[PDB]
């Protein structure tokens, strides 16, 4: 019966496809490793592929993907068990170290660019001719931690020009240095920003970036780690 | 509260964004559209522009055509009067040959004709919209997937209206271009194939669909919980992962024990979608030309 | 047992109950409290499936089935083999779903992450809840819910649409179906652009956003932008299952015959009702 060849063939089709998928998706994070860095004995049945290369744009490079795999920071955490599977505990301050909710990957110390080699990201003031189009401009406004104190005042918006869309806002602080602030962890509201994540005396502690003007992959991740970090640690004066 | 960036909370605006140029031929671009506000809270304000072309005319013509034929048909059904016009929408039906006419084009026009023409320019209209989404990928250096996937759409419309027909030796077989009358189509498809519940690749086909739904949802989900790392910006997170795209995959690895990439989740979700069609269209086509009921074909197996 | 990025993320903290108690994985999965009540749930739950099986005296998956209550049980408690099992399952079935699901906040939580996949999984169990419990509670009876088989929820899906006429005429289902169609063009299209971005032609750079805009304005005249399609991806997939569940709930509560025949309130408006021709004239 034809039907029934159909029917068989598709399904060795299928896990035909199904191994072709999860091999395409150990591109990153393999081979697996036991808890204290080496090459774990089991891993699994399914093989790394072979390498591919992507041809990055803007003259950055290439990536190659299967290939060796390295954290590039220190991890300041250590076991809190001789056998695996427990949690590994931070040794300072988590948020401060950059672990657990508050980690960071060490991304490329440069801008991502948009398709003409422009930094994809840029303040409000210096976006030609960027404007708030609708809902409660924030520029102007008091920033308010999860403490209910003031922490500083918006002063900018960081725009992704390609996508017209606003990803940080710009906040001072009292000793007139700047922070940025995740679009997606701040509530505009009619007379201030909120925002839950962290307490007022938590925003000298946001990592800053290098250049006024721009920000690199990295600065994005210690920063967007770091905020996310407060919803676990600043915890304690929360309470709102 | 939190906020959950499902609306955004401020719309920016700047100059219109008139795209990569590449290979493309920009005078056959057209200008920018209107911006709206109004998507601007969900997605992107920008309308526009779009690209024309010879391609692109000959569908948009041919589509029309299609459309229109059918259009006039139901004025015709209507009694050419406007309010029986909008009673009767969804009840008006161009309807295919009937089956002693086989697969000749000398069906009377009110019987058939008018629906092989109208499939005709339907037939045109798709294939034409196939070479664009090869075309545009191409003028902008961009691999085929799109028109890949198309691919396994069309796979399944020609079955339905082309290949199946042919093979059964009559037009009779195809659909009718109606909104209930499709519908009718398809209930009784199923009651003279033995109950389509039968069709290993009728549930197949329903898996995928109902998996396309988990899939989206899972991603949707994983994405927008990842916002606040970025991770939406998906290319750059394929070229150089960051948190996002960790906290994304160690969502998953600990919740069921495995976990994507944030290149092959998009792997997993083109297959898982274009799979829909391709065993749709193997289960429609076996139907009646070599399974005349799913029922008895599985009290044999085979 | 660890990617080569995990461990900085293996931290204490984010559960909901019992502190540190369950705080630990077991190889890639996590546990936590809610992962040792969904295996409590599913364990108990897959028992009664099998004596359910012995019961019926099979273990053919093909074969076995747990079926609700009788009709004249109402919504009272049934004997164990005429309908109590299938009882006891649904409730084993909805603690191991919504453990699941607050698995998933705990995991969140120790992430740092938003709740939206929990969020959007439960929309999942409230249309499952609206198969064997609100439309069932609704219309007086646990009869009225699907059975626990491969093939008899078939049956009763066939059964349930066909006391209805074509149950394509359902206006709430065809709006589902909308979503569920509409929701595998997006996911076929999203995989197919990131894709077709991130493999370009031979030899070439990969193309950014940018490109994945200009390819679909270019296309279709209009580009929703990155951050869109994900929430449109999660948008449609939940409209779906949304108005799976109103569909169904609404049927056989507040409509009761043929589904064909609610579309005559269009037909039958006064102004056009009683005109010569067309389909209804
Ligand atoms: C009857 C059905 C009718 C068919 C109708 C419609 C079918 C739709 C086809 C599906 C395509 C969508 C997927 C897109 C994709 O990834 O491929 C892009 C692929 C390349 O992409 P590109 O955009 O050109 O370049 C970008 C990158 O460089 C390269 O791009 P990339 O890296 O993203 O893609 C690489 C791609 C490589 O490219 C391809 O070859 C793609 C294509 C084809 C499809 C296979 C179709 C199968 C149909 C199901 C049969 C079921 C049986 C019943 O890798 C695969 O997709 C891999 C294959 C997995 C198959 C696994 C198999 C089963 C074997 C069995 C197991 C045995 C034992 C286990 C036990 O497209 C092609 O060139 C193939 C088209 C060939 C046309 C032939 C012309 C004839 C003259
Ligand atoms: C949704 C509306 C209807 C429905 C009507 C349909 C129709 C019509 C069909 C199915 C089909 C499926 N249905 Mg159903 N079915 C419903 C209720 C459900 C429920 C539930 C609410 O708990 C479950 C578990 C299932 C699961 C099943 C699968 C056996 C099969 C493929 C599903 C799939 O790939 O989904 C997508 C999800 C995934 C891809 C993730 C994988 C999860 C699947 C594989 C889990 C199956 C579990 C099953 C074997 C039970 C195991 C329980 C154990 C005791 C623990 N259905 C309700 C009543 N269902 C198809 C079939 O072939 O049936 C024979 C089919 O044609
Ligand atoms: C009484 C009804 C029968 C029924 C008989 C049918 C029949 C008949 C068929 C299905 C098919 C399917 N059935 Mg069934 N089915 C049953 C009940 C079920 C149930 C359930 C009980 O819950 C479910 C969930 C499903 C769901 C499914 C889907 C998995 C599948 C269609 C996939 C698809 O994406 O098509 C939608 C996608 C397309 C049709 C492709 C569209 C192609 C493009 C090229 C068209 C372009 C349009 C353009 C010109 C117009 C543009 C206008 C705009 C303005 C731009 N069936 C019962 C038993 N079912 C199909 C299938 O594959 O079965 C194997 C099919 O032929
Ligand atoms: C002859 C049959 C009738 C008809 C009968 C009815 C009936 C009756 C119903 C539908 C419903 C459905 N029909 Mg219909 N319908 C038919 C024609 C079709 C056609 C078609 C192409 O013709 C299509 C596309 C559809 C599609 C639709 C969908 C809108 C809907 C199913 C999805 C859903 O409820 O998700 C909801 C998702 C779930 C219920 C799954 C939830 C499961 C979760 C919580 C967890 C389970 C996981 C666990 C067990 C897994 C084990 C772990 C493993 C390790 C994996 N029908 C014909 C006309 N239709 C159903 C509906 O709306 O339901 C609300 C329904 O009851
Ligand atoms: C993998 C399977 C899933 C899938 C995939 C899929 N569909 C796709 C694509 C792929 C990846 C394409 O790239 C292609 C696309 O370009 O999408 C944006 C497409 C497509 N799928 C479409 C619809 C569609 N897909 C279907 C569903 C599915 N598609 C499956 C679920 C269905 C269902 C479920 O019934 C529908 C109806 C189209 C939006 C598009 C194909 C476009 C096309 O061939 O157009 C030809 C016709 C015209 C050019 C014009 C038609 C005329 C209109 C009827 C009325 C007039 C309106 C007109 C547009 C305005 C013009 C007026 C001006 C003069 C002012
Ligand atoms: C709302 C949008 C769509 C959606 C979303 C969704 N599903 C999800 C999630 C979300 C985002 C996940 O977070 C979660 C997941 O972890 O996925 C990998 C999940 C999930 N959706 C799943 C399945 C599923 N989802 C469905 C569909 C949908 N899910 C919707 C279409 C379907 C369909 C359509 O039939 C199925 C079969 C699982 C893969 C997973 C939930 C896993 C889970 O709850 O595990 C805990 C429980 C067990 C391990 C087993 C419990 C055993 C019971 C005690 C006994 C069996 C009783 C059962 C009622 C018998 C049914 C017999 C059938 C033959 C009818
Ligand atoms: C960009 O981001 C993204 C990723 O990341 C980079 C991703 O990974 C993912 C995730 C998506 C994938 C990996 C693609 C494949 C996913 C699907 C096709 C969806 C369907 C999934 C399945 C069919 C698998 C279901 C398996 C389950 C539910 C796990 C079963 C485990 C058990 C044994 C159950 C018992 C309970 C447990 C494990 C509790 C643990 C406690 C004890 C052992 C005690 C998404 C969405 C994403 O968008
Ligand atoms: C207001 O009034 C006007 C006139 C101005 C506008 C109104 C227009 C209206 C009301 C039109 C409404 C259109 C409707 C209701 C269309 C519905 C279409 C549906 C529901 C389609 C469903 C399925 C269609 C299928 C499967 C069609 C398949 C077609 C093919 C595969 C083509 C096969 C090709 C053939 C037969 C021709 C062969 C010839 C060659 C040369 C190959
Ligand atoms: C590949 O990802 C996709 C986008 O591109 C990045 C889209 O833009 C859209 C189209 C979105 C909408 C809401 C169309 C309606 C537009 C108007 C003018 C009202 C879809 C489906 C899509 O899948
Ligand atoms: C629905 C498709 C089936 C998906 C389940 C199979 C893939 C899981 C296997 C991945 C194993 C994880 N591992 C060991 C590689 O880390
Ligand atoms: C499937 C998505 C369909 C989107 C609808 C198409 C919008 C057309 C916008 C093009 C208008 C540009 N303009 C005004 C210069 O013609
Ligand atoms: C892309 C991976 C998704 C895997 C989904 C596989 C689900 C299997 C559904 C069983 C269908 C059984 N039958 C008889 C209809 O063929
Ligand atoms: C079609 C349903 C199949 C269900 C099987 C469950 C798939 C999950 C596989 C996870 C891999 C477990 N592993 C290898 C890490 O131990
Ligand atoms: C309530 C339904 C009974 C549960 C059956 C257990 C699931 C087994 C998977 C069904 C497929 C049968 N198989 C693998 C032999 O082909
Ligand atoms: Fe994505």
């Amino acid at each position: 019966d034809l039907a029934s060849l159909a029917i068989y063939s598709f399904w060795i089709f299928l896990a035909g496809l199904i191994y072709y998928l999860q091999t395409e998706n150990m591109r990153e994070g393999y081979p697996l490793e036991n808890e204290d860095g080496t090459p774990a004995a089991n891993q699994g049945p399914f093989p790394l592929p072979k390498p591919k290369t992507f041809i990055l744009p803007h003259g950055r490079g290439t990536l190659t993907v299967p290939g060796p795999e390295s954290e590039d920071r220190p991890i300041a955490l250590a076991r809190t068990a001789v056998s695996e599977g427990f949690p590994h505990a931070p040794t300072g301050d988590p948020m401060k170290d950059g672990v657990g909710p508050a980690s960071w990957v060490a991304r490329r110390d440069l801008p991502e660019l948009d398709g003409h080699g422009h930094n994809k990201i840029k303040p409000m003031k210096a976006a030609a001719g960027f404007h708030v189009s609708a809902g409660k401009n924030p520029i102007g406004l008091p920033v308010r931690g999860c403490d209910l104190e003031i922490a500083g005042k918006v002063v900018d918006i960081w725009v992704d020009i390609p996508e017209q869309m606003a990803r940080f806002l710009e906040v001072e602080l009292k000793d007139g240095s700047t922070r940025l602030l995740p679009m997606q962890m701040v509530k505009v509201q009619s007379n201030r920003v909120h925002v839950n994540a962290l307490s007022s005396d938590l925003f000298a502690g946001i990592p800053t970036i290098k250049s006024p003007t721009e920000v690199t992959l990295l600065e994005e991740d210690k920063i967007c780690g770091y905020v996310a970090g407060g919803l676990m640690y600043a915890a304690p004066k929360r309470k709102s | 509260a939190e906020y959950q960036n499902i609306f955004s909370q401020v719309q920016v605006r700047g100059p219109a964004d008139l795209g990569m140029t590449e290979d493309v031929n920009l005078a056959n671009r057209s200008g920018v559209g209107p911006f709206s506000t109004l998507l601007g809270w969900f997605g992107n304000a920008q309308l526009g522009p779009i690209y024309l072309g010879s391609l692109g005319v000959l569908s948009l013509f041919s589509g029309l055509m299609w459309f229109f034929t059918i259009g006039i048909w139901f004025w015709y059904q209507a009694g050419w009067n406007p309010a029986v016009f909008l009673r009767d929408l969804f009840f008006f039906s161009l309807e295919p040959p009937a089956p002693e006419y086989g697969l000749s084009f000398a069906a009377p026009l009110k019987e058939g004709g008018l629906w092989l023409i109208a499939s005709f320019f339907m037939f045109v209209a798709v294939w034409s919209w196939w070479g664009r989404t090869y075309l545009r990928a191409q003028a902008l250096g961009m691999g085929k997937h799109t028109a890949w996937a198309f691919l396994s759409a069309i796979w399944l419309w020609m079955v339905l209206g082309f290949i199946r027909p042919i093979l059964m030796g009559s037009w009779s077989e195809a659909v009718p271009y109606g909104i209930f009358s499709h519908l009718d189509w398809t209930n009784n498809f199923s009651l003279v194939h033995g109950n389509l519940f039968y069709n290993p690749f009728h549930g197949l086909s329903i898996a995928f669909l109902y998996g396309s739904a988990l899939l989206f949802a899972m991603h949707g989900a994983t994405i927008l919980a990842v916002s606040r790392f970025g991770g939406e910006r998906e290319l750059e997170q394929i070229a150089d992962r960051g948190t996002a795209a960790e906290r994304a995959a160690l969502f998953w690895r600990w919740t069921m024990g495995f976990n994507a990439t944030m290149e092959g989740i998009h792997r997993w979700a083109i297959w898982m979608a274009v799979l829909v069609t391709l065993t749709g269209g193997i289960g429609i086509l076996l139907s009646g030309t070599v399974v005349d009921n799913w029922y008895v074909w599985g009290q044999n197996h085979g | 047992a660890l990617l080569s990025f995990e461990r900085k993320y293996r931290v204490p903290g984010g559960t909901l109950v019992g502190g540190n108690l369950f705080d630990f994985w077991v190889g890639p999965f996590y546990v936590g409290f809610f992962g040792v009540a969904t295996f409590f749930f599913a364990a108990l739950g897959i028992i009664l499936i099998a004596w359910s099986a012995v019961l019926q005296g099979t273990w053919n998956p093909q074969l076995i089935s747990v079926y609700p209550p009788a009709l004249e049980y109402g919504l009272g408690g049934a004997p164990l083999a005429k309908g109590g099992l299938w009882q006891i399952i649904t409730i084993c079935a909805t603690g191991a779903f919504v453990s699941w699901a607050l698995r998933e906040v705990e995991i969140c939580r120790k992430l740092g992450i938003g709740y939206h996949i929990p969020f959007a999984f439960a929309f999942a169990i409230l249309a499952y809840l609206t198969l064997v419990l609100f439309r069932p509670v609704m219309m007086g009876a646990w009869g009225y819910a699907f059975p626990y088989g491969i093939w008899t929820h078939l049956d009763w899906v066939s059964n349930t649409g066909y006391t209805y006429g074509n149950f394509h005429y359902n206006p709430a289902h065809m709006i589902a179906i909308s979503f569920f169609f509409t929701n595998a063009l997006a996911l076929a299209l999203h995989g197919a652009l990131v894709l077709s971005a991130a493999n370009p032609e031979k030899g070439k750079e990969m193309r950014t956003p940018d490109h994945e805009d200009t390819f679909f304005r270019d296309l279709v005249g209009y580009s929703i932008g990155t951050l869109g399609i994900h929430r449109l991806g999660l948008l449609l997939s939940l409209s779906a299952v949304f108005f799976s569940a109103l569909c169904m709930i609404i049927t056989g509560t507040i409509w009761f015959d043929q589904w064909v025949d609610w579309w005559q309130w269009w037909v039958k408006l006064p102004w056009w009702a009683n005109i010569p021709g067309g389909i209804n004239g």
